[PDB]
RNA sequence: UAGGAAGACCGAUAGCGAACAAGUAGCGUGAGCGAAAGUUUGAAAAGUACUUUGGAAAGAGAGUGACAUAGAACCUGAAA
RNA sequence: GGGGUGCCCCCACCCGUCUUGAAACACGGACCAAGGAGUCAAACAGACGCGCAAGGGAGGAGUAUUGUGACAACU
RNA sequence: AAAUGGAUGACGCUUAAGCCCCAUGUGCGUGAUUGCCCAUUAUUCCUUUGGUGAGGGCGGCUAUAUGUGAGAAAGUGUAGCCCUCCCGAUGUAGACGUGGCGUGGGGGUGAGGACGAAGCCGAUGGCGCGAGCCUCGGAUGGACCCGCCUCUAGUGCAGAUCUUGGUUGGCGUAGCAAAGAUCUAACGGAAUAUUUUUAAAUGCAACGUUGGAUACUGGAGCGGGGAAGGAUUUCGUGCCAACGGCACUCGUACACGAGUUGUUCGGUCACUGAGCACAACGUUACACCGUUUUGUUAGGAAAG
RNA sequence: CAACUGCAGACCGUACUCAUCACCGCAUCAGGUCCCCAAGCAUCGAAUGCUCUGGUACAUAGAGAAAGGUACACUCAG
RNA sequence: GUUCACCCACUGACAGGGAACGUGAGCUGGGUUUAGACCGUCGUGAGACAGGUUGGUUUUACCCUACUUGGCUGGAGAUUG
RNA sequence: AACGUGUCGCGAUGGAUGACUUGGCUUCCUAUUUCGUUGAAGAACGCAGCAAAGUGCGAUAAGUGGUAUCAAUUGCAGAAUCAUUGCCCAAUCUUUGAAC
């Protein structure tokens, strides 16, 4: 059976442009489901102190100062156990999705 | 039991399970009682084994004899089942001594709930002509019934 | 032969014939053919001492357990 | 107002099928549960959606990566 | 002039309820132009649905707290953005459409659950033209599951002399009729001599052993021993759940223990027969082929 | 070499059945299945009938003059 | 084998038809019409012939109705007012 | 009258549905990777205190030996680093079978 698909290159460039420009309107961000009340100046853009952090407990104070918190806050309180078959096929658990951090590289 | 008492204090029950007697008899044989005093239906029990008055088959009668004796119970159709009497008879026994240790008086009790179900069937085989076998079945049935004073 | 990694797959009439003492029980002179069947009671056997009727099987009480219409092919328990 | 059971007056041939024509003295029809039949691949054509346009698009390979990594990015 | 008794549809009708024609309300030689009944037809009114549809509003300043009020989307399709108006609506084979219904799983998003999830039940009602959806109750259950947007498929059953299980009238029916057959007393057994509402008319029927009686097989025997085949059916003690198409206290059934002793019997040791086919040789792409007792293997040096 | 005497004599089979119930016919099925022994009387007799020895009362039974049946059961004037 | 026909007799008379060419889970199985076999004619042959001849399994009712007998028992608003 | 019919509550018969799943099916990867006359693969018979099948083993027969760990095995017995457990070097390995 044909399990793949072939896209065209410029397709898949176009898709990625607009799916970056979307994400810049608060609106449609707001929309999509995530909390974003507490942020200031979307797009957020940080220094580049971050990548020195070697304690996970440094993460969590940065993401509390910049407001980024209530995202992950809502994606630990959606945990819960899948419905459905799938739980018997390595797929038990279901949680939704929170920030992105996009970083240089993958240092 | 399908029903309930309304006195249970002065109630006494009764019942077997899977006994190895033909439904269909054991259907008329208990059902005739219904309403009847404890020694009243004893009396009769006796009476059908020494064939002097008979048991009347109203639903399972197909196409069985006519009898005089029948007339008592204002239908033409009856016979004499000699196993379902020798166990109904064995049952009532049982409900009477309930009755004794609950320190009621077996005199005054009046049967009430007599009922008759069909129990799990046990197979056997026949042979017929041109090598063909076809089943040979019993059907054994349930039997409760209890009795209360007046 | 030893290990590993998985799945937008099937879910006990499905998926291998075989989730079970399965190439077994059984069938055929033979070459060969070939099933049904989840022990899924309960967290734990705590699997009903004892009284009474009965030759026994069992019934009527008593008792364990949150539930015994969870009592041993014992979760749920449809239709004819 | 809805629901259940009975009654009255009126109306009312047995379902599925082949066939010009079936209520048929044409065939299949005891009852219930669970199963049960236009799918996948490959070549071509037309309609409709999307990208680019005198150009469009690769494939095979390769370059960089326990990480949503058999993905995705790049040539 | 014909074959079951029987058809103006039946009864019946003769100042017709028959045949050929003519009329019509209240008032038939004085009201000129509708005596009356019955349609999925016509006119008219209301509602739905679809259009080669036709028009209109959509730049929200009139004023207003509680103890005349709600909406208004620039729109194919929805709980249709709203308001007027016009025209069509049945249909086998067949084509197409639907912000049409339902099922298992993936990506997202939002919830529910031991104060009770899925499943199951219903004189539980409400909503929708409908496929269906939702609430209610359970004196049901005891651990998972759903709304919406999208992606995906082993995705919807009343019939195929359909497949596999279960249930069913017929039905306590058809039958259980070759081989002649049993009776009596005592004992055994839970299977009796069972009655509280004189004795018979209220515990029938049936089982084994021993004695007695009667009878059958009738030596080509329901006698006593073996082969083939079977393989513990043999014996003692116990036992009656299932099985011996009725019965059982009996049993070739079930359970627990026992039993088969050879210098001479049968076989091998230890013979040849109808025959077979190792070795050797030959053939075959390939031995898994042929020859191999008419005194006898092998182009053949087979004697230890 | 003929007598006598002393010692030692290996292995496997061995129960039960062989049939109107132990085998083959889906079964305790009126079918089929090789061999040996074979009494008295009647009589030509291994025909057929009855009997001592041995063996069996096991094959669902009880009550009981309907029609119509089956029978290895019969009889009928002219 | 017949339906039909034709003879012998009796008689008042020995008419003609229908009922799925009445009637096979009522019978019988002579005919017709499988497989065996013989003859004649035809065919190179296997075979053929509405030509002759002989031998050749006749299954099931316990259901509904109809019919024949046999019994039990309701019912006047033909079960109610 | 009974039989028969219909609706509701309760009880039988039967084993569907739901939720569970140490099983199947499909794809991918890694090795000091490939049996036997030094008698294989298969086939038969045996072995436990109580042991039918299955599993392990072979008259050293639910195991002997080496090694790491340490207090269990369990239905009832019974014994008290040495067992059990995992792995593996040294051994035993009945009758057959290419079978010689
Ligand atoms: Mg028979
Ligand atoms: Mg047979
Ligand atoms: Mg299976
Ligand atoms: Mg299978
Ligand atoms: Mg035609
Ligand atoms: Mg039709
Ligand atoms: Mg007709
Ligand atoms: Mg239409
Ligand atoms: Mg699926
Ligand atoms: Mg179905
Ligand atoms: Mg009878
Ligand atoms: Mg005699
Ligand atoms: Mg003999
Ligand atoms: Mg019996
Ligand atoms: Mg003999
Ligand atoms: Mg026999
Ligand atoms: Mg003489
Ligand atoms: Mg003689
Ligand atoms: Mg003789
Ligand atoms: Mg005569
Ligand atoms: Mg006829
Ligand atoms: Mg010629
Ligand atoms: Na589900
Ligand atoms: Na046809
Ligand atoms: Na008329
Ligand atoms: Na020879």
């Amino acid at each position: 059976r044909r399990w793949h698909r072939k896209i065209n290159l410029h397709q898949k460039r176009f898709a990625v442009v607009s799916a970056l420009a979307a994400s810049s309107l608060p609106a449609l961000v707001m929309s999509r489901g995530h909390k974003i009340e507490n942020v200031a100046e979307v797009p957020l853009v940080v220094e580049d102190g971050v990548r020195a952090y070697e304690k996970t407990k440094e993460a969590m104070t940065f993401l509390k100062t910049v407001g980024a918190i209530d995202d992950v806050n809502r994606v630990n309180d959606s945990r819960q156990i899948r419905a459905g078959r799938g739980k018997m096929r390595n797929r038990r658990y279901v949680a939704r999705r929170g920030p992105m951090l996009v970083m240089p590289d993958n240092k | 039991y399908s029903r309930k008492p309304q006195v249970s204090s002065k109630t006494a029950k009764a019942k077997i399970a899977d006994l190895r007697c033909h439904y269909k008899n054991t259907f008329e044989t208990a059902n005739v009682i219904n309403g009847m005093k404890l020694r009243k239906a004893q009396q009769l029990y006796r009476q059908v084994l020494a064939k002097t008055r008979c048991i009347p088959f109203k639903r399972y009668n197909g196409k069985i004899g006519n009898t005089a004796q029948a007339k008592e119970w204002g239908q033409t159709k009856g016979r004499w089942p000699r196993k379902s009497v020798v166990a109904m008879l064995s049952l009532l026994k049982n409900a009477e001594a309930n009755a004794i240790e609950k320190g009621l008086d077996p005199g005054k009790m009046v049967i009430k709930h007599v009922q008759v179900d069909q129990a799990p069937r046990v197979r056997r085989r026949t042979f017929r002509a041109h090598g063909r076998i076809t089943p040979y079945m019993r059907s054994p049935c349930h039997v409760q019934l209890f009795m209360t004073q007046p």
